[PDB]
């Protein structure tokens, strides 16, 4: 990771990014406002 | 029809005591 | 951090408990 040098190993996936956009969708605030 | 694959819906509601999970939502990591 | 701050235990993982792991 990013606070963790040591990540899981990988070539070819996406782990962070895929649970940030199920958090995000689950917010549902269509006029979230935010960033 | 169909495409082989299936979805989810979002008008359902919980029993609030659930114990059913399922890889849709790539928790991967 | 999530390991940083924990051993000989951890979290398990089949959820989506790296959440932690960008604590």
């Amino acid at each position: 990771h990013l606070p963790f040098s040591k990540s899981e190993n990988p070539v070819l996936s996406t782990i962070a990014f895929l649970v940030g956009l199920v958090n995000p969708k689950t917010v549902q605030s269509m006029t979230q406002r935010a960033i | 029809s169909h495409s082989n694959i299936d979805y989810q819906t979002l008008l359902a509601n919980s029993d609030h005591a659930k114990f059913t999970i399922e890889p849709g939502v790539l928790p991967v990591g």
